[PDB]
């Protein structure tokens, strides 16, 4: 209904991905060789501009989503209207605990399976001395 | 054909000479502003005189260099631009050339300075190996080979000026589990029965092996394995001499080398 | 047995350790005696065991908190981490402020080195030194880099006038960062160089404190926050022409580089064509106001003249197979520029007024018809008539102009009258006149 | 038919001797006025007004700078052409060269248009 | 090489150096035409008034203000108004036994100042043998300090000795 | 900190963390692992501080022998002045690994007496450490020193 | 208000990003004459534009972390639900990977059933 925490996480992921996309497109257009290649007639630059436009659309929709989530965050001002900045320096959850215990049991089971898989998977280290 | 740098230097030199003589002549329009103690303006005068000597010496030094230009200027390449206005709309060509060069330089500088990234995290094929090996093998004085008798994993070796070959057996993309030897001491052609590993040396190249292992755990980029192996082989090539030893004398120990920053120096000191 | 280290120096001090054999009624616990040496052919100078030998055991036992090798670990660690600091301290003890053994707030658990009463600079010291002291605040040194060989400096100041906005605006100067890395254990030289640099630059900044008549009209725009280089851009309806100011210890002169900030700016939009001369004229006098004035005056003429292509040789030469250019950018002064055409016909057009420009011949040299310049063919055709057409007998003397310059430039696709016969090329009025 | 670099080489001594003569006539005028203002009627020798010499020096400097700039532009153009164009001066015909040039120009224009559209979408 | 002009200009050393105007400024006005020499609003005002008039030397308080919270600084009866400018009393507050406070009267910024003089040395230090030996160790440690600084070095060494006092 | 090791049957394990610092070990003596964990936590705090402001590089791997560093020489301590503030951290084998320092400008206890007489009150320096007591704080994986660092301006 | 402490401005954190981004690239894409001589000139400007960009980015990120921390200490139920959803997604992905590995191993061992015909 609110998902403000997930909204902030998505916004952070989006701005990080925007920076990543900037770096990637710089690395991409870095080796922009002569379009009129001696050997290559029309091969490279086509896919180059294709990926260029793709990354452009990507960063455009990224900016759009950023603006949208920022507007959503700044509009839904519910809870702690004062919001004391000086309140960040120190001097039911039953279902959560049940899900955590179930996940831990599944993790231990998977770990036992992986432990068995270790011995079942080495399988060559002991007998590579005479393997062919 | 890198004379462009020297010619730009000569340009700067003559510009500085003109500027200096103009400033010298302008300063002679008036005497000491408010000395009140002496006539120490002779100091600044002699400084300007020496600056003139510096300018003359630089002009002479640049006259000594820049021997001559080659005949047939432009090498018949812009003859189209030299052509009549019928076919030339021609300046567009030079414009696009300059634009491309500027964009290339800009992208390079941007990528270089963008090395300090801000990505807090990174989350939500037996054909590239041969291609990478072929690409790396085009490099000179560093011959490589591969047999891969173990299986899917990659097994390869490299050679240098001496017989100090290196045995590097790694996975598909990234280099790991390497070892070093020297002067056929490994004999990993048909050692015992085949291309054996034996993970050993005569207690001298152990340091080199440790350095290479550390480097493997240092150049481990998250992606772009081609760049990874290129950095790896460049790091390896830095041992072709093993003669100099800065930050010390070349007698400190058995050997001296640890260039992870593209510069070697006396080992056991970092 | 004995230990050594590399991180501080080659072999400045060893550390000999030996267990105290024949422990009293103890087959174990040989008390692990320790000894320090400070020897320098291998010297064998006195050692004196100057450290806490052997009260280390009592200090460990008198605390509130398998092998106990930690004590030797602690000793070698503290020696390796203190030796660079004591070395730098003894080095700085020759200039001023030899306050030994100072600690940053204690809880930091790290050797700290402050500085007090920084020595004067060879630059302006009469009154600028007093301002510097009025702005000099707390300053110190800490370890840097990989802890082996690297030093860092931290400086702060008083209220900075050049401090704009959108850059974490704060009353006092937040931080000044200087890093250093030597080669053999020298930093004082670069430190004093940077100190003289920032001193001269602060003198310049204090000179800048004033109220310009009409420049503020260009809410100010100086948000290029000053760390150690004052940059500003408030020209051309937006950000642009960012100035640079710094001292390179390689010489006495400064470095000046135009900026590229501003979306509605040109491809380069810089003044690299004249940057040299402007840099020398700035080095002549630190009156930055003069630089601002000449820049604001010459930005338009430079922008106008840069339009014509000068780089290409304009095809083959009309005479022979040689190559000749078609324009000659001549930055021989601050505002006077002598443009030529085809290695001849030097036009002398420039601006010296606050809102106007002036054109004249550049091949007479104080000689109407008495003598010539003994060079390229002078006085091409009749340029005074061409000037007077766009204003609104073998001589020309300082015809002035204004907008009209831009109109005379930026080649239009209409060659004057242009009845519409043919010609798919934009020719400039000056270009076609020279042609 | 004179090459730029050899002209600059052969012209360096000219700038040197002109600067020397300039300094000489400057010293002449200085000692003249220095004997006139406070000495007696001794310096009666009309030398050059020192204007022509300075103007000639500046003109030679400017001409040398022009020649150097032209040489630099020419060599930079040759270099970039060689680096971003193969050797085709009739194994490719001239029409193929012109076509390649036009194609590269069109690709550069397309790149420019793409960047302009990106900037527009940004705003 | 161009030495005649140099020495010839050097001959005109006395006060009558004005004709340089008529010799150079015509040529300068010919080549250069700059109206912008000093037209901006500017006037030379070297000094008007410069003195503290409000507090002690800034360097001392500025440096001691950044010390540890383990110390506490205040002022005695004002017997160091102008020259001494400091009469401080410090009480080490840490996990150790306290002691008699120092005097802390400093000199100009050259700092050859053994600021504390132990006015109450004799009786207040003969009161107990423990603190007497503490004082003795302090004094033995002080003399080795070359050009000690009361601001930092003296107090630091005093605290170090007071914390080592437990042996 | 990407360390690689190789096992030895008759001999002991060798390892090289980053700088070729080869070491030997024994059958069941590997507290070097925990030491590396502490040093890696310290280096990670350093890296994330360099990521987000930008403190200096005084993160020495040793210093001052705070708590005798029990646990096979496990000792690490760094600090980070973000803006006009200063946070510090320590590390080691349970030797005060949880060390957080945070302080406001207007505090309760201070020594203004020597300077209260003078004008221009300087609430800019940092005398009192005032440790933050990093207990019961919302640190999911101890790597929220950057979240704590966010206490600059909002 | 150049030496003044208060910052009399507003409407930031949104337009600033696009402005800074397009700033040092409009310099590149421009239908204007480009002098064929330049070195170490645009580099200063592009360093400045990337510096201010990453700086305002850091500012926005710190603001985001501050808001997230204040929300968590204000409405911990949201953070709890987020953690529950993340754990559910992780468990689903783990189960999917386990099933995939099991099916792969099954398919593998099944085809090499009677490799040795004998």
């Amino acid at each position: 209904e609110v998902n403000t925490a997930s909204l902030c996480r998505i916004g952070q992921e989006t701005v990080q991905d925007i920076v990543y996309r900037t770096m990637e497109i710089f690395q991409l257009l870095r080796n922009m060789q002569l379009p009129n290649g001696v050997t290559y007639h029309t091969g490279t630059y086509q896919d180059r501009l294709t990926k260029l436009q793709d990354n452009l659309r990507q960063l455009s929709v990224l900016f759009r989503k950023l603006r949208l989530v920022y507007d959503k965050c700044n509009e839904n001002c519910g809870g702690m209207d004062p919001i004391p900045v000086e309140q960040l320096i120190p001097y039911e959850r039953r279902e959560i605990a049940e899900v955590n215990k179930k996940l831990k049991q599944k993790n231990q089971q998977l770990k036992q399976i992986m432990d068995q898989l270790r011995n079942l998977i080495w399988d060559i280290n002991a007998m590579l001395a005479m393997r062919n | 054909s890198v004379n462009l740098e020297a010619f730009s230097q000569a340009i700067s030199a003559i510009q500085a000479l003109r500027s200096s003589v103009s400033r010298v002549f302008d300063c002679l329009k008036d005497g000491m502003r408010n000395k009140e103690t002496l006539e120490g303006r002779e100091k600044a005068f002699i400084a300007h005189f020496q600056d003139n000597l510096h300018s003359v010496n630089r002009d002479l030094n640049e006259l000594e260099r820049l021997s001559n230009l080659v005949g047939k200027p432009s090498e018949n390449h812009p003859l189209h631009n030299s052509g009549l206005l019928s076919l030339d709309p021609y300046s567009q060509l030079l414009q696009a050339y300059k634009w491309s060069n500027k964009l290339q330089y800009h992208a390079g500088l941007a990528s270089g300075l963008l090395n300090q990234q801000s990505l807090k995290r990174s989350a939500n094929p037996q054909y590239v190996d041969d291609v990478i090996s072929r690409i790396d093998r085009m490099f000179p004085e560093m011959s490589i080979h591969l047999s891969r008798p173990n299986g899917t994993s990659a097994m390869l070796l490299v050679t240098l000026g001496k017989v100090l070959k290196v045995i590097v057996v790694m996975r598909s993309l990234f280099i790991d589990r390497t070892i070093v030897k020297g002067y056929n001491e490994n004999v990993y052609t048909e050692d015992g029965k085949l291309d054996i590993w034996s993970k050993s040396n005569y207690q001298v190249f152990q340091k080199v092996t440790d350095h290479a292992t550390t480097a493997l755990l240092h150049y481990q980029l998250p992606q772009m394995p081609d760049v990874v192996v290129r950095s790896f082989m460049t790091w390896l090539r830095s041992y072709i001499k093993l003669f100099q030893a800065p930050c010390q004398r070349c007698g400190k120990f058995l050997q001296d080398g640890l260039p992870p920053t593209w510069r070697d120096f006396r080992t056991l000191e970092a | 047995k004995n230990k050594l280290f590399i991180k501080l120096t080659r072999l400045p001090q060893y550390y000999i350790v030996v267990e105290m054999l024949e422990v009293p009624n103890k087959p174990t616990q040989l008390s692990y005696k320790y000894y320090f040496m400070s020897v320098n052919s291998p010297a064998m100078a006195l050692l004196l065991q100057q450290f806490k030998e052997n009260i280390q055991d009592l200090v460990f036992r008198t605390k509130t908190g398998c092998a106990f090798n930690k004590v030797l670990a602690h000793f070698v660690a503290m020696c390796d981490t203190n030796m660079p600091f004591v070395g730098l301290r003894l080095e700085l003890s020759n200039l001023e402020i030899p306050h030994q053994g100072v600690q940053v707030e204690g809880d930091g658990f790290s050797h700290a080195i402050r500085l007090l009463k920084i020595p004067p600079c060879k630059g302006i010291t009469e009154e600028t030194q007093k301002a510097l002291d009025r702005s000099l605040l707390d300053c110190t040194f800490r370890l840097q880099g990989r802890n082996n060989r690297t030093w860092v400096a931290e400086l702060v100041f008083a209220n900075c006038p050049l401090n704009g906005t959108s850059t974490r605006e704060q009353g006092p100067s937040r931080h000044v960062y200087l890093t250093y890395e030597n080669l053999l254990s020298k930093v004082v030289e670069m430190f004093l160089n940077d100190w003289n640099s920032i001193a001269r630059l602060y003198e310049c900044v204090l000179e800048f404190a004033r109220s310009l008549p009409d420049i503020p009209a260009h809410i100010f725009s100086e948000v290029r926050v000053y760390n150690y280089r004052k940059l500003i851009l408030c020209y051309g309806t937006t950000k642009g022409s960012s100035i640079s100011i710094q001292w390179n210890s390689i010489h006495q002169k400064f470095h000046i580089s135009l900026g590229t900030v501003g979306p509605n700016s040109g491809c380069s939009n810089c003044h690299n064509t004249i940057l040299h001369q402007l840099q020398e004229m700035f080095n002549k006098t630190p009156n930055v106001v003069q630089l601002l004035q000449v820049l604001f005056d010459t930005q338009a003429p430079l922008n106008a003249i840069n339009k014509l292509p000068t780089v290409p040789m304009l095809g083959l030469t009309q005479r022979t197979n040689t190559a000749y250019q078609c324009f000659s950018i001549l930055p021989q002064s601050s505002t006077h520029i002598r443009l030529a055409f085809r290695n001849m016909y030097c036009i002398d057009i420039y601006c010296r007024s606050r809102g106007v420009v002036a054109i004249r011949d550049g091949a007479y040299s104080l000689f109407d018809n008495s003598k010539l310049v003994e060079g390229f063919y002078p006085a091409p055709g009749l340029k005074t008539f061409l000037n007077m057409f766009v204003d609104s007998r073998s001589w020309a003397a300082s015809i002035p102009t204004i907008s009209a310059l831009n109109i005379l430039l930026l080649p239009s696709p209409t060659p004057g009258l242009v009845p519409g016969l043919a010609g798919s090329y934009l020719c400039s009025p000056l270009e076609r006149f020279l042609g | 038919d004179f090459d730029p670099v050899q002209r600059y080489k052969m012209l360096i001594p000219q700038l040197k001797e002109s600067l020397q003569t300039l300094m000489k006539v400057a010293a002449q005028n200085l000692i003249q006025n220095t004997n006139i203002d406070n000495g007696q009627k001794s310096s009666d020798g009309p030398i050059q007004r020192f204007d022509k010499c300075l103007e000639e020096f500046y003109a030679l400097c400017d001409q040398l700078e022009l020649c150097l700039r032209l040489a630099h532009e020419c060599l930079s153009q040759s270099c970039d052409s060689a680096k971003h164009s193969p050797t085709l001066v009739p194994s490719l015909p001239y029409p193929q060269y012109l076509a390649v040039i036009k194609a590269q120009i069109s690709c550069a224009k397309d790149i420019h248009t793409a960047l302009l559209d990106c900037a527009n979408k940004v705003t | 090489q161009p030495l005649l002009d140099a020495v010839l200009a050097n001959i005109r050393s006395p006060v009558f150096n004005h004709s340089l105007y008529r010799t150079f400024v015509p040529a300068m006005t010919a080549i250069h035409g700059p109206p912008i020499t000093a037209p901006v609003v500017c006037t030379r005002k070297r000094r008007l008034e410069d003195d503290e008039r409000q507090s002690i030397p800034s360097v001392l308080q500025g440096e001691v203000a950044r010390l540890d919270p383990k110390f506490l600084v205040n002022l005695d009866p004002s017997h160091c108004s102008n020259n001494g400018t400091v009469h401080l009393i410090c009480k080490l507050d840490d996990k150790d036994l306290p002691s008699v406070p120092p005097l802390e009267l400093s000199v100009p910024a050259d700092y050859p100042a053994q600021s504390p003089l132990w006015i109450d040395r004799q009786w207040q230090y003969d009161a107990n043998p423990f603190l007497q030996s503490v004082h003795r160790c302090m004094t033995s440690r002080l003399l080795q300090l070359p050009d000690k600084h009361s601001v930092t070095a003296l107090l630091n060494t005093w605290a170090q000795s007071v914390h080592q006092a437990c042996l | 900190s990407i360390q690689l090791q190789l096992n030895i049957g008759v001999e002991q394990i060798r390892v090289v963390h980053r700088d070729g610092r080869v070491i030997t070990l024994s059958y069941q003596e590997q507290e070097l692992q925990d030491f590396l964990l502490s040093q890696m936590s310290q280096h990670q705090v350093h890296a994330v501080q360099q990521l987000a402001w930008q403190v200096l590089s005084f993160s020495n791997h040793v210093g001052l022998g705070p708590i005798e560093s029990i646990g096979n020489a496990s000792a690490i301590t760094v600090a980070s002045p973000s803006g006009d503030y200063a946070i510090s951290v320590r590390n080691g084998p349970e030797s005060g690994s949880k060390i957080m320092v945070q302080f406001p400008r207007n505090q309760c206890k201070d020594l203004p007496k020597s300077d209260v007489l003078q004008d221009n009150k300087w609430s800019h320096l940092r005398g009192p450490f005032k440790e933050v007591q990093w207990n019961k704080m919302e640190g999911r994986n101890f790597v929220y020193k950057m979240e704590l660092l966010m206490s600059a301006l909002s | 208000a150049a030496p003044g402490a208060p910052r009399p401005s507003s409407s930031t954190l949104v337009d600033e990003l696009e402005s800074s981004f397009e700033a040092c690239f409009a310099s590149l894409v421009s239908q204007d004459y480009v002098n064929g001589t330049d070195q170490e000139e645009i580099r200063t400007g592009v360093d400045q534009c990337i510096q201010k960009f990453l700086d305002i980015a850091r500012q926005t990120e710190c603001f985001f972390l501050q808001k997230r921390l204040q929300l968590s200490v204000q409405k911990p139920e949201q953070v709890i639900k987020e953690d529950v959803s993340e754990l559910r997604n992780e468990l689903q992905r783990k189960d999917a990977l386990v099933q995939k590995h099991l099916t792969k191993l099954r398919h593998w061992q099944q085809v090499l059933e009677d490799i040795n015909v004998q």
